[PDB]
């Protein structure tokens, strides 16, 4: 599996060009997928879903009647249209991969991303901004939720990412307990609504980052402010 | 109610559509049960028109037929008719080279008729071997294996007695031996299932709008 | 008299089709369970029926005085159910000699259109449509006083001309559409039936044509019987003036019970001599 | 062949044979104690409220 | 020596039926004769899970008791949500013809298998969103009846050829040929310490396989007709076949004492899937005629009507947790009661 | 005078 990304460039403001991802070794006919930015110096934030089949297609408040979402499952490739750009949409575009059924993984994979520079919701509040750790201590990372994130049916819907310096996001924990494919069973996550945990045990190297929240409850998919790692 | 629930309806309503659309594109398949005898009628058949249950698909004027020979398994039947019950049409083959495995044949070919699960089937018979019993009659007249038969030592009147004998065994309302007599070795035979096979699905039709 | 003899003839045909109606639709719901198309067809058939049936009786009170005995709203009420019932009956007529007709003679086209959301939409199409052919009664509906000196149920208030061309409109519709349809339909199974090249030597081929030759006839038969009269007897008086006469009253009268008796014999030709519904009847 | 078959047949009898069958009574009352412990951790048996039962 | 042989296999079978009958005191019927009666049973039907066109021939319930497996005549396995009703994965199959169909208690494989004598083994957690088969096992000479799986890597498999048989899924071959069984084996059941599973047959014999023995150790007999469905009891330590002749019967591992017989004279026909409840308490049997019986397992009393399936009852399961069974018929549907 | 239903 491979998600290549290509079409970030320079961009006057107020123009409109348009992004393409292709993916490989992957079913892509299956699959809702996400564009989500970067700003360059602050944290990620949403931008638009599209939906498997194109049954839904959502978009942040932010870019709601400028951007466009479109997928070509014949062409193995998805289409983000902007227009009107502004001089604060210059930011690092990544593209994810999200299947939604009992027990699924969404948000496993995150693309390499591409650079663009220009020439109400639920708040996730992170009280620290930076922790400075050692290794082989215990780390807690804390999330606020302005609404509970519980919902009738049994489980919570918050996600755990951490931000690889220099490389694509990944994911650790979803829905609060899971651990995702491959990371070491170190990590972990628990809490409950208003109060959101995670807990790094025995930590080691190359676990530096910044380690975002997510929500699932409801649409706008707005992340934490963010938590660095500093060795 | 909540975002990922409503996600996974739409994978279900996804789902369901695509079950529903292969279904429908199943609708054009024929499915011919083959319970022939093995001697050797069974692979003409499957050759001319063309260790599990073994599958020949071929389409012939908008009708895709498969036809299942299930011989080989060596298993109990009992376990195996109840699966192949929804079977438009039962291909039957029986072969006239040897004598004493006609008796058999015949038995089988009774019990076929009278299952619960085949009561409503129709069956395609196929007097295999033709121009070699035709030579070997005149050796060997039609009396050993049935010392009731009373008749001219000729090829036509000892064939329709044989069918006869046959047919006789259907004791039974809406179902009817579609009988035909194949040479195995220059046939048009599809074509001649394609016809039987047509009758059915009317006369299925005709209990369908209770015109019966 | 006249009038009492055609009362009891109302209530007893209004009695035939509810019981009938409702001994099909509770077989159907019960043992049924509306699995094929067919089952959905007779289920809204005799739906159609019955409130047809339930529409009679209202006029055997006209026919037994001759002033309404009601309101004029509820006129209007009888009259829009009773053109719903009998138009959406007489389409499902038509709309089962065409399924018949694709079954048998296209079954490959048969399965090209048949299927169960199919059916239900063709329903709800034939039930709007009865309602969109009615609306000029529903608009209309009213009362006017007869000769004897009361009022009753009519139906085209300005004008004659626009009685002989809503006339000749409905029957033109309610036959051209649904009989030569039904006819066709019928004429083309038959002869897919008798196209057949294999020989069927049995007597099952024989006692097969003969079955479907005999439904076919008597369906025909009697939809002819009994919708000819009503239509004939009613386009010779709007086209050429009669005198009054009890006599006429007294035809009038019987031939709309005709009709309604032609309603009464659909479900049970469609429903209790099919051989399946039989089985699925008689096993309990 | 039919022999080695039948000395095999025979020796497998055998060996179903020298094993200890308990008596029939203890391992009724046996089972019967095993079904009365876990009586309560079987919803079929009683009744569950409609707020403990999901499927509603 | 041949006569002596079968002189010395007639006396060994006299002296097992005299051990037998010796060891036998009294009547399970009897002992259990004081105990209250279980009352009426009544169930409803809370959904109907609906897609397959054709028949369903085979069920497994998942290990969280949300997610299950069926399996049809159109060749089609699909993956359940048992709770609201959807359609989690749906596999399609090389071939139609599949009379079994297995969940892994991990949850990560899936096992179907028919008429093909081949065991398709498809893992449903792939790194791509996809159901591929992860290997199909062959070197059966019959179709294959049931299957059940020990772990992730090993699954037990009974087919047509009168033999069952141990398969390493890694490894893809025959570890263990469980053979000596004179009937075509329809059922296994495996035991909750996945050590001993019962296999029954066409020659109304249900034999008792170690695991790591690979050899028969107890053989019980007594029906009248085939056995097409076993099921342990919850403890292990017993279980219950159903047969072609009627009535579901009981037998005991240490006894070896076949001891009640479920047997109403209004019923008649055969037995396709059978199950016993958590406790043991309720055993559940669907038949041939449109309906499945609960059992009283104490009380021998036909307690439970499941009615509703409209053609034959399949397959039976019921959730690990034991609070909901499944029911999937001949008619394209599974039901779930409560 | 005959006419739709009701003869009048």
């Amino acid at each position: 599996v491979q998600l290549v990304e290509s079409g970030g460039g320079l961009v006057q403001p107020g123009g409109s060009r348009k992004l393409s991802c292709s993916a490989s070794g992957f079913a892509f006919s299956s699959f809702g997928m996400h564009w989500v930015r970067q700003a360059p110096e602050k944290g990620l934030e949403w931008v638009a879903y599209i939906s498997s089949g194109s049954g839904t297609i959502y978009y942040a408040d932010t870019v709601k009647g400028r951007f466009t979402i479109s997928r070509d499952d014949p062409k193995n490739t998805l289409f983000l249209q902007m227009t009107s750009l502004r001089s604060e949409d210059t930011a690092m575009y990544y593209c994810v991969r999200s299947i939604y059924y009992y027990g699924s993984s969404p948000f496993d994979f995150w693309g390499q991303g591409t650079t663009l520079t220009v020439s109400s919701d639920i708040v996730m509040t992170q009280a620290t901004s930076s922790v400075p750790v050692t290794p082989g201590e215990s780390v807690s990372i804390s999330c606020r939720s302005s609404k509970s994130l519980l919902h009738s049916n049994g489980n919570t819907y918050l996600y755990w990412f951490l931000q690889r310096p220099g490389q694509s996001p990944q994911l650790l924990i979803y829905r609060m307990s899971n651990l995702a494919s491959g990371v070491p069973d170190r990590f972990s996550g628990s809490g409950s609504g208003t109060a959101f945990t995670l807990t790094i045990s025995r930590l080691e190297a190359e676990d530096v980052g910044v380690y975002y929240c997510m929500q699932h409850l409801e649409y706008p998919l707005t992340f934490g402010a963010g938590t660095k790692l500093e060795l | 109610l909540s975002a990922e629930e409503r996600a996974a309806l739409e994978r279900s309503k996804a789902i369901e559509k695509n079950l529903k659309e292969d279904g429908i594109s199943a609708a054009k398949d024929v499915k011919l049960l083959l319970l022939g005898a093995d001697n050797s009628g069974k692979s003409t058949i499957v050759k001319q028109m063309k260790t599990g249950i073994v599958e020949t698909h071929f389409t012939f004027k908008n009708l895709h037929f498969r036809l299942f020979d299930v011989g080989g398994q060596r298993s109990e039947r009992k376990k195996w008719i109840h699966c192949f019950e929804d079977v438009t049409a039962i291909i039957f083959c029986v072969d006239l080279s040897d004598y004493n495995r006609m008796h058999e044949s015949l038995m089988d070919f009774d019990s076929i008729c009278n299952n619960k699960f085949f009561i409503d089937t129709s069956i395609i018979l196929f007097l295999n071997k033709k121009d070699l019993f035709g030579e070997k009659i005149k050796k060997s007249p039609l009396t050993i294996c049935f010392p009731e038969y009373t008749g001219p030592n000729t090829y036509e009147d000892a064939a329709a007695y044989i069918q006869a004998q046959f047919e006789s065994k259907n004791r039974s309302p809406n179902k009817e031996i579609y009988c035909h007599m194949t040479c195995a070795t220059d046939t048009n035979n599809a074509q001649v299932i394609f016809d039987a096979v047509t009758d059915i699905i009317i006369a299925n039709n005709l209990r369908g709008c209770g015109l019966y | 008299t006249s009038n009492a003899v055609l009362t009891f003839i109302y209530f007893v045909v209004c009695i035939i089709g509810l019981c009938g109606n409702t001994l099909v639709i509770y077989v159907i719901l019960r043992y049924a369970k509306m699995k094929t198309i067919t089952n959905i067809y007779i289920l809204n058939l005799a739906i159609a029926d019955e409130l047809f049936m339930l529409g009679l009786p209202f006029l055997a009170m006209q026919v037994a005085l001759v002033h309404w005995p009601f309101g004029k709203a509820i006129c209007r009420v009888v009259m829009t159910v009773d053109g719903i019932n009998q138009f959406t009956s007489i389409f499902c007529l038509t709309v089962m000699s065409i399924d018949r007709y694709l079954a048998v003679v296209h079954p490959i086209k048969s399965a090209k259109w048949r299927r169960p959301r199919t059916a239900k939409m063709i329903t709800m199409a034939v039930w709007g449509v009865s309602l969109l052919v009615i609306l000029p009664i529903m608009i209309y509906a009213g009362l006017r006083s007869n000769q004897w000196g009361r009022s009753s149920c009519t139906i085209n208030w300005p004008g004659g001309a626009w009685y002989t061309g809503f006339i000749i409109y409905t029957f033109i519709l309610g036959f051209l559409v649904p009989l030569t349809i039904i006819c066709l339909c019928y004429l083309f199974i038959i002869i897919k039936v008798k196209s057949s090249g294999i020989r069927v030597g049995s007597s099952k081929r024989k006692k097969s044509e003969k079955k479907v030759t005999r439904m076919v006839s008597i369906v025909v038969a009697v939809f002819i019987f009994c919708w000819l009269p009503f239509y004939i007897f009613n386009v010779s008086s709007v086209s050429m003036a009669i005198s009054p006469t009890p006599a006429l009253k007294g035809m009038f009268d019987f031939v709309v019970v005709l009709t309604y008796a032609n309603s009464c014999a659909n479900p049970i030709l469609y429903a209790f001599l099919s051989d399946n519904f039989k089985k699925s009847f008689q096993n309990v | 062949a039919s022999i080695a078959q039948a000395r095999k047949l025979v020796e497998q009898l055998k060996m179903e044979a020298n094993i200890d069958r308990i008596k029939v009574s203890k391992a009724a009352a046996d089972l019967m104690a095993y079904c009365e412990a876990h009586a309560k951790e079987d919803p079929l048996l009683t009744p569950v409220p409609a707020s403990e039962n999901p499927f509603r | 020596e041949l006569d002596q042989l079968r002189q010395e296999a007639e006396q060994l079978k006299n002296q097992i039926r005299d051990a037998r009958k010796a060891c036998a005191d009294a009547t399970l019927s009897q002992i259990t004769n004081n105990i209250d009666p279980v009352g009426r049973i009544q169930m409803r039907t809370r959904r109907t899970l609906r897609g397959h066109l054709a028949k369903i021939y085979a069920m497994h319930w998942g290990t969280d008791s949300r997610l299950l497996v069926s399996a049809s005549q159109d060749g089609k396995l699909i993956i359940w949500d048992s709770y609201t009703t959807n359609k989690v994965h749906a596999i399609p199959l090389r071939s139609s013809w599949v009379m079994t169909c297995a969940y892994a208690p991990s949850g990560n494989y899936v096992a179907c298998g028919g008429l093909d004598n081949i065991c398709s083994i498809y893992n449903l957690k792939t790194r791509e969103g996809n159901v591929r088969v992860s290997r199909e096992l062959a070197g059966h000479t019959g179709y294959l009846s049931c299957c059940r799986f020990l772990d992730d890597n090993q699954i037990v498999t009974s087919s047509g050829d009168t033999t069952c048989a141990l398969w390493d899924i890694e490894t893809g071959q025959q570890t263990t040929t469980f053979t000596g069984h004179t009937g075509d084996v329809m059922s296994l059941s495996l035991a909750p310490d996945t050590r001993l599973f019962v296999s029954g047959a066409c020659d109304a014999s249900a034999k008792l396989w170690d695991v790591r023995e690979g050899m028969c150790r107890q053989t019980f007999t007594g029906h009248e007709s085939d056995i097409n469905a076993i099921c342990f009891f919850p403890n292990g330590n017993a279980f219950a076949t159903g047969s072609d002749d009627a009535t579901c019967r009981l037998f005991d591992l240490r006894a070896d004492q076949e001891l009640m017989t479920y047997s109403h004279d209004n019923i008649i026909c055969g037995i396709t899937s059978v199950s016993f409840s958590k406790s043991g308490r309720l055993l559940l049997a669907g038949y041939d005629d449109f309906n499945c019986n609960v059992w009283d397992a104490l009380k021998a009393d036909r307690a439970g009507v499941l009615a509703g399936h409209d053609n034959r009852v399949s397959c039976l399961g019921v959730t690990d947790d034991g609070m909901a069974v499944a029911t999937g018929s001949w008619d394209s549907f599974l039901k779930i009661w409560n | 005078x005959c006419f739709x239903k009701t003869c009048t």
